[PDB]
């Protein structure tokens, strides 16, 4: 039962826990791996994720979401004065802690976010462990890259209420670069784009990764830009259509417009793999029954800004990172809104044309990294390195043949693999343009009674009397055996190989 | 009435160590209790979170510090938790046999007395400058 | 049979001082025994010279070293005075009760383990190598 790693956002959370090479990216109680940052605060119990989402419009004001606004913050900081007056419940100075108060069990308790927070990540930790089949407290954390000190540690304390050990916190951006194995090495020296379009808040983060390491260069993002915005384009087009259609003013009435901005996040994101969406609510005002539609290219036309302002954080992002388009090696998506098409083409075509990396649901890639890392930082192993390197070893010597018709070897029979290692040979006889290298495996001094293994030839030597070229032969083993032998001049440097496969007295006397 | 308790033997053995092994670093006294009580106002301050009741004694989470030279002594005052009479006697509420036993170990090993709070018995260092 | 007296408090002190000391000078762990058997034969030798029947249980003046590998002990033998119950009950045979604190307060200033010889009490020495 390995430690799991949370995707805490304003919208929606998800959890998976890393294992056997991959994270496990786990359902909540309906089957969702991703499920709403809510909590509702009834007067029986407070209900948490999609359930508490799923009675927005019937308690508003008693439903606490999007805690992550408020947390870390002080009372009289103007984000927070910015969402209270967006929020049906109250917000209360309670020593500049920005508290939540709701009817909870008939009180009117005051909640702080942080508790909010532990509430959602509560229920996230119970999603993992019934999955999991095994309690864990192990886990990591993300945040936005943009947070604070008081916000991270807001955030950490949001793991201990909820009985979590938080390992780290770490950043949404870097999760997600682990999650598609940008740090898996090899792969450095690469920058990496990473486009974070959620629910509420649209953020770019450019980073730098070198062999694992990682270093942010810039950031630019828009706090209110996000899948919700969507929605209330999707939101006005409905509300005023029905208005129109009937003569009756639906947009006065909290519940009946909730119902139809559900309609609007379900109808949107079928939209996404689609080409047409419906909505179809019975009763939805005043008995009125609304049945209509959006089309794809009505959705784009409706948001065709929203869409469109998203480039500009690209923009400032490689401004401020002094990077041109060209420089940017990785396209990386985070977040379900960027699922629309009209999203990806905008990235896509902004970069003429490359690839971007959606090889994991956008909305579980945070969870992914933040998954992958819980399980480093629970204790330093996974899925190497010292295991493959006690347990397979170069059973013979592994090595070449060279002028004379015998074996030199590289890598020295039971060195534990995977290993690089090098000599320094040079054209047997004078003048010569390139040279021949067979690889041989076994622990005979002449080639002739050792296992050939293959041959290559290293092209682009310069001339020079024999003795005077400088080539590097490298036997490079992995794990599992194989064997790359290539060779390089390191005068002009070319280079060539070979793939292996793989098996698998006088002092006594007196004068 | 005074009680009088006999300490466990892996912290008897420790605070002997401690008086009378010629570590230099004696500035790590003050460092370990200052941290000792920033645990203790963490304890609270996390109770605070679901029970904020634990607050109403005393709003402020602070450590002070205060020197009377005249009397030889100085005051840290911890406004965090604290404990019972119950945790004064179990060894100051740690896991005085687990930690200091494997402190010792360490010692054995060529660990420096800095390290005595990595193991949770960081605040017997209090006597390698203390008489009392 | 098998008697326990248990040990004075100071020496049992230093003893748990010496065993959970980072020392590394350790061949002073053979000096101190060979000195005290040494101290042992000198004093027979004094004592046959107004007393000769002394020598009447031995007369030869050595020590004997022999380490079993396969006990993993090392065996010192003397042919000195030897120890009377009494003094083999009584911390030993030395005044440990005042050389062990000795000791301690010269450990506190910055003292050796190597100097534990000049106090009278350098066979607890053995512990540095010895479990028993
Ligand atoms: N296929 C889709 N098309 C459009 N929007 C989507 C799609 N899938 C998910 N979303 C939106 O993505 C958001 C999920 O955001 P996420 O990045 O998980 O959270 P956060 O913004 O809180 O970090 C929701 O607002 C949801 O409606």
């Amino acid at each position: 039962a390995a430690a799991i790693g949370i995707d805490l956002g304003t919208t929606y959370s998800c959890v998976g826990v890393f294992q056997h090479g991959k994270v496990e990216i786990i359902a909540n109680d309906q089957g969702n791996r991703t499920t709403p940052s809510y909590v509702a605060f009834t007067d029986t119990e407070r209900l948490i994720g999609d359930a508490a989402k799923n009675q927005v419009a019937l308690n508003p004001q008693n439903t606490v979401f999007d805690a992550k606004r408020l947390i870390g913050r002080k009372f009289g900081d103007p984000v927070v004065q910015s969402d209270m007056k967006h929020w049906p419940f109250q917000v209360i100075n309670d020593g500049d802690k920005p508290k939540v108060q709701v009817s909870y069990k008939g009180e009117t308790k005051a909640f702080y976010p942080e508790e909010i927070s532990s509430m959602v990540l509560t229920k996230m930790k119970e999603i993992a462990e019934a999955y999991l089949g095994y309690p864990v407290t192990n886990a990591v954390i993300t945040v936005p890259a943009y947070f604070n000190d008081s916000q991270r540690q807001a955030t950490k304390d949001a793991g201990v209420i909820a009985g979590l050990n938080v390992l780290r916190i770490i950043n949404e951006p870097t999760a997600a670069a682990i999650a598609y194995g940008l740090d898996r090495t090899g792969k450095g020296e690469r920058n990496v784009l990473i486009f974070d379009l959620g629910g509420g808040t649209f953020d770019v983060s450019i980073l730098t990764i070198d062999d694992g390491i990682f270093e942010v260069k810039a950031t630019a993002g828009d706090t209110h830009l996000g899948g919700e915005d969507f929605d209330n384009r999707l939101v006005n087009h409905f509300v005023e259509e029905f208005k129109r259609k009937h003569k009756k003013d639906i947009s006065q009435n909290k519940r009946a417009v909730r119902r139809l901005r559900t309609a609007c996040e379900r109808a949107k994101r079928t939209l996404s793999s689609s080409t047409q969406a419906s909505l179809e609510i019975d009763s939805l005002f005043e008995g009125i029954d609304f049945y209509t539609s959006i089309t794809r290219a009505r959705f784009e036309e409706l948001c065709s800004d929203l869409f469109r302002s998203t480039l500009e954080p690209v923009e400032k992002a490689l401004r401020d990172a002094k990077l041109d388009k060209a420089q940017i090696h990785d396209l990386v998506l985070v977040g379900g809104s960027t699922r629309i098409p009209k999203v990806q083409k905008l990235l896509q075509d902004f970069f003429n044309g490359r690839d971007l990396n959606k090889s994991i649901n956008p909305d579980e890639a945070v969870a992914y990294g933040a998954a992958v890392q819980a399980a480093i930082l629970m204790g330093d192993k996974s899925e190497n390195v010292q295991d493959l390197l006690l347990l397979d070893v170069a059973p013979l010597s592994l090595g070449l043949e060279t002028a004379g018709g015998v074996m030199t070897a590289l890598i020295k029979r039971n060195s534990t693999i995977p290993t690089k290692q090098t000599q320094i040979f040079t054209t047997y006889s004078d003048n010569q343009p390139g040279v021949l290298i067979q690889v041989y495996e076994g622990e005979r001094a002449m080639t002739k009674d050792n296992n050939l293994l293959g041959r290559f030839e290293l092209s682009g030597i310069p001339p020079a009397p024999r003795g005077v070229p400088q080539i590097e032969v490298t036997f490079d083993i992995d794990a599992n055996g194989i064997l790359n032998v290539t060779a390089t001049d390191k005068s002009t440097g070319k280079a060539n190989k070979i793939t292996i496969t793989n098996d698998k007295p006088t002092i006594e006397e007196v004068d | 009435e005074v009680e009088t308790f006999a300490f466990q033997a892996e912290i008897a053995q420790l605070m002997s160590l401690i008086i009378n092994t010629f570590y230099s670093n004696k500035e790590i006294f003050l460092r370990e209790l200052i941290s000792n009580s920033s645990d203790a106002l963490d304890k609270i301050r996390y109770e605070s979170l679901t029970d904020p009741s634990k607050l109403d004694s005393g709003k402020e989470l602070h450590i002070n510090l205060i020197p009377n030279k005249q009397d030889r002594t100085l005051t840290i005052v911890d406004t965090g938790i604290g404990m019972t009479k119950a945790d004064l006697i179990n060894n100051l509420g740690t896991i005085a046999k687990s930690g200091t036993k494997a402190f010792m170990e360490a010692l054995q090993a060529g660990a420096d007395i800095s390290m005595i709070g990595q193991f949770g018995v960081g605040f017997y260092s209090a006597y390698l400058v203390a008489e009392k």
